[PDB]
């Protein structure tokens, strides 16, 4: 919820 | 400042003029949607567009390494023995119609995202730590009981009551507690369902920052001007024009000047822009980490563990390091990456300073010799006949659902499975060929995992607050490949207890964390990276520093 796919 | 071998900062020898019209753009195939409301904003290109407006009315300054500091809009204070955050705004904090920023303000961004009549898709288990919020959020409670005002709801102080205390609280984006406001007294009458469509936050609305968006074309574009009301140093500029341009477009935009700096450019196109005269390119170390996972059990959702139960050559710790040993991540990122892809060390980025260090080893160095001698001496042995080597009669082969993404995708996948030939293993693409990235996400989020890959990457955008557990604990369903370790486990539960409010102790423990998951090697740090900004020489100021926190009243152009 913090880090995203990226 | 450096960043590789890029300047953070363009320090322009000429003064700035009084006044000025600064040209910015955002790189985006993709329209951006105009949404003033951290908490109702899910595009990501006009939260950076949303910059010289206060970017989404953010409250807080920090340090280059995210760590809030006093002085900005308001400042954060941690109480551990009340388990109580204090927010407490400046006196002279307004919006941009001239209103006073007030402790109902900040109540109010959190009634944005908890109460699902705004439809807000950034709620979190994180903010159910705040006293009284998870029943406001299920409709069991009218209001928010752990959030108090000391001097009242038109006053400048916030109290928000927590169950527990978390380390990350010093860290912006931790995500415990908000850091945005909210205009209450602009929007009161607005239906909640209506809000987020609301010329008032989109169009029209309130802001905090030292411009305001005096113009909004849907999709396209803001005119800023000058923010009367800003409590902080007047700009320099008398305007900033900020534009969404296509991946197609911006060279071309370049090469005539349409545009003084352009935002979010792609690492393909950064040879076009190298060569640009009229411009300084400023580079800085991204919030990213590129990785390889090994595939080692399976996710069970109902009990939320993962249970490293796969039968697998990977169980083996020696064959993990070795296929980590094995690979030639420098001289690819050499190759192809234009300096912007930079071997890892470790899974936390160096951009956090005071949660690395790059005394920690990895495998960010090829050692063939080691990965051989490893697969060697635990029973691996190779053929004379095949090239591959053979444990109790069965070949070591393994399957690497590598994916789209990368220009070089096809060609990085193929120059690993050759360097896995030269220790004896024989790697294959998942079905022959690269996944799509939306077959990707499917195939590794699906619970309970599927039992036909071995080898896969993932990269992850992380946020400020750079928390492993969401990641890699024994309960995350993003432990792609499953592993459940007692020591991991122990070292993400010390980065995240009461002793880690000490700085330096949770650097002692992220330190830990990052050596035990590189020698277990159930995942291997692969890439940093570094973004590119291109800056026309005539601009003043311009600083991709993480700490810098008034560039948009700073900046300004020579002529």
């Amino acid at each position: 919820a913090a880090s995203a796919s990226a | 400042l450096k960043a590789g071998n890029f300047d953070v900062a363009y320090q322009n020898p000429d003064k700035a003029i009084k006044g000025g019209n600064l040209k910015v753009a955002y790189q985006s195939d993709s329209p951006m949607k105009a949404q003033w409301l951290s908490g109702l904003s899910n595009d990501a290109t006009f939260a950076t567009m949303s910059g010289p407006g206060g970017g989404q009315d953010g409250l807080f300054f920090t340090d280059s390494g995210f760590k809030f500091i006093k002085g900005g809009a308001a400042d954060v204070a941690l109480d551990k023995e009340s388990k109580t955050a204090t927010i407490t705004l400046r006196k002279d904090l307004k919006w941009s119609d001239g209103s006073e920023v007030t402790a109902k303000d900040y109540e109010f961004t959190y009634e944005t995202i908890a109460n699902p009549a705004y439809g807000s898709d950034r709620w979190t288990d994180s903010l159910a730590n705040i006293v009284g919020l998870s029943d406001y959020h299920t409709g069991k409670a009218k209001t928010i009981s752990g959030i108090t005002f000391p001097d009242g709801e038109n006053g400048k102080v916030i109290k928000v009551q927590f169950k527990e205390m978390k380390p990350g609280m010093t860290q912006s984006g931790n995500g415990y507690f908000l850091e945005t406001v909210a205009p209450y007294q602009y929007l009161k009458d607005v239906a909640p369902k209506d809000l987020a469509s609301s010329p008032k936050t989109t169009t029209k609305p309130l802001v905090t920052g030292p411009f305001k968006p005096e113009n909004v074309v849907a999709g396209e574009s803001i005119k800023y001007v000058p923010n009367p009301y800003y409590w902080g140093e007047k700009p320099k500029l008398n305007s900033i024009t900020y534009e969404v341009v296509s991946t197609a477009k911006s060279v071309a935009a370049l090469s005539s000047s349409k545009y003084d700096i352009i935002n979010g450019m792609v690492s393909s196109q950064y040879k076009q822009v190298k060569n640009l005269k009229g411009y300084k390119v400023l580079g800085q170390q991204a919030m990213y980490i590129s990785l390889m996972y090994y595939n080692l059990g399976h996710y069970d959702a109902k009990n939320s563990i993962n249970v490293q139960d796969r039968k697998t050559p990977l169980q083996d710790q020696n064959v993990r390091q070795a296929i980590g040993y094995a690979r030639n991540v420098a001289e690819v990122d050499n190759k192809f990456s234009n300096g912007l892809s930079t071997p890892a060390n470790s899974l936390i980025p160096p951009i956090f300073k005071q949660f690395t260090s790059s005394s920690v080893k990895g495998y960010e160095k090829q050692d063939l010799d080691k990965a051989n001698k490893l697969l060697d001496e635990d029973g691996w042995k190779l053929n004379k006949s095949t090239g591959y080597r053979e444990k109790d009669g069965k070949e070591l082969s393994l399957v690497y659902a590598a994916r789209v993404g990368d220009a070089n995708a096809e060609t990085i996948a193929q120059n690993y499975i050759q360097q896995w030939k030269k220790i004896g293993v024989k790697v294959s693409l998942y079905n022959g060929k690269l996944m799509e990235f939306n077959s990707w996400v499917d195939h590794m989020t699906t619970p309970p995992g599927a039992n036909d890959w071995d080898i896969t990457d993932g990269s992850w955008s992380l946020a400020s607050e750079p928390s492993q557990q969401d990641l890699f604990s024994a309960a995350a369903p993003y432990n792609f490949g499953h592993f459940n370790d007692s020591e991991i486990t122990k070292d993400l539960n010390d980065i995240d207890s009461a002793k880690s409010e000490n700085p330096t102790y949770r650097k002692a423990a992220f330190v830990k964390y990052q050596e035990d998951m590189n020698k277990k090697a159930y995942v291997i740090p692969t890439n940093f990276m570094l973004n590119y900004t291109p800056v026309n020489k005539r601009v003043v100021g311009m600083t991709l520093d993480y700490g810098a926190m008034n560039t948009w009243s700073e900046i300004g152009v020579s002529s």
